[PDB]
């Protein structure tokens, strides 16, 4: 599933600050998903990501939630209002 | 032995490269004692391939740690994670059987 | 005198050259005395071997401590291993079911 | 002057060369004084051999403290030694020989 959002400043400059996404260890398509917990930053405001389908966690900052990715492209606004 | 297999990659669909951990208990399969020594695979690119002696093993990843029992012919480690057994098979028909072997091998007719 | 040899391998059949321990109590044998001296073994390239007096022996790896007969003819170590566990010296001839039906097996040289 | 002697090893038959060490009370033989000094013995090569004079003697190996009477001839140093010595612990090799025996012969005409 690809994922994608623009990210700013309240002033709409970009904010590349690094996100960061994680999953418990499990299995997707044959393919074993780690605990690694990825950072990405935003590249001119826009983050660009593919996510395997079912739970992973997300982190901003202080901030943390549980998506749950569908199996077609989607905001990742509308992933994180879910929660 | 059987080749085991399995692809390994992170959240974001890029390879993760961490060592998986291989062991047993002491038991002797065809000529050969087969020892506790935890061995440490790479996968490569992602891919993670090791050939183990097929009966008992023991799997570890970071936190986790499984009972497989590995098959006769070659398979995906996750089919062998998701049927990991609760506790390990005890030896004692082995060791009785082996007993027997080796004094039969010890003065043969 | 007696050699006692294994094939000792890990978890995916590769060679585990970890040391084996040998002593005995102080006592005598073919006139000579046997002191309590802990004799280190590696084997080389997968393969132990180790000359043994008869009688009476202790094995010590890792963990495990096996109190051992050395036959008066050359053997494999684990038939020595697996008759020390299975048959404890209070076993009360137990007659082993006549050895598991002897596993309905024999063949000359 | 009596040679006591030994041959000396380790469970895989080769030499053990750890010191023996030889002493007495004060007494007198032939008129000489005898002292406590302890004399402290190599084995060589795994032989071990000693001049002792007769009478009371003690050997020490080890742990071990030993008390023995040096014949007045050329004795062999376990066969003093061995009424002292614990004997080693029974263990079940001869009973599984015995049970794996009886067989009913196979014979087989090939």
């Amino acid at each position: 599933t690809t994922v994608t959002a623009t990210v700013h400043d309240i002033s709409g400059r970009p904010d590349d600050s690094h996100w960061t996404f994680s999953s418990d260890l499990r299995e997707q398509d044959g393919v074993i998903i780690t605990p690694r917990v990825v950072r990405v930053k935003p590249f001119n405001g826009e983050l660009a990501l593919t996510l395997p389908p079912g739970p992973v966690r997300v982190t901003h900052h202080q901030d943390r939630w549980l998506i749950d990715v569908p199996e077609e492209d989607s905001d990742l606004w509308d992933l994180i209002e879910a929660a | 032995t059987v080749t085991i297999t399995a692809d390994v990659r992170d959240v974001t669909g890029q390879p993760d490269n961490q060592q998986w951990v291989f062991s047993t208990v002491l038991r002797q399969q065809d000529g050969s004692i087969l020892t506790q020594k935890q061995v440490r695979v790479n996968p490569v690119d992602g891919a993670l391939s090791v050939e183990l002696e097929p009966g008992f093993a023991i799997v570890v990843y970071g936190e986790y740690r499984w009972f497989i029992e590995v098959p006769e012919t070659d398979a995906g480690l996750w089919g062998l994670i998701a049927t990991s057994v609760a506790v390990p098979p005890d030896t004692s028909a082995e060791l009785l059987a082996d007993a027997v072997n080796g004094y039969l091998d010890a003065n043969p007719p």
